[PDB]
């Protein structure tokens, strides 16, 4: 099944 | 009754085909190169969004 | 469709195999969501409501993530098997 990430986890790699 | 579940299926279906196409693409260029292809700019994002 | 399907059709898709000699394998695992995000022009993820997305004609979409195993052989009988996660 598909997990769920919490936004913390989501690095700021879209920025660089 | 395809609902929106089966019909996204469907469509990412042909979808995540293209993405493995295009990173197969980036990657037999990169390799023909003779040098280790980065993963991370073989996916072209844009395709499914 | 998210919960089912989508990990399907990352798991029935072939792993992808490259040559010149260099072998290289490809394997997507597991996949991930997070909630519905937006990152404005400095890049800094923050919860977007879906009213500030009918609001500023944005889509209210979620970032998909995926593990890749690429599992490389320079043909000298040793597999490198480097994991990113989260991609």
């Amino acid at each position: 099944g598909v997990k769920l990430l919490d936004i913390s986890e989501l690095d700021m790699v879209g920025a660089g | 009754l395809d609902l929106a579940g089966p019909l996204l299926a469907f469509l990412f279906r042909g979808m995540f085909k293209n993405l493995l196409k295009e990173v197969r693409i980036y990657a037999q260029k990169f390799i023909d190169r003779g040098k280790d292809f980065n993963l991370e700019l073989a996916i072209k994002t844009r395709i499914i969004s | 469709f998210i919960q089912m399907s989508v990990q399907r059709i990352v798991e029935d898709a072939p792993p992808i195999d490259l040559q010149a000699p260099p072998r290289y394998l490809l394997k997507f695992e597991q996949i991930y969501l997070s909630k519905p995000t937006h990152w404005e022009r400095d890049g800094a993820p923050s919860p977007m409501m879906p009213n500030e997305a009918r609001l500023r004609n944005l889509t209210y979409s979620a970032p998909l993530y995926v593990d890749i195993t690429k599992t490389v052989i320079k043909e000298g009988e040793e597999q490198l098997q480097t994991q990113h996660q989260k991609t």
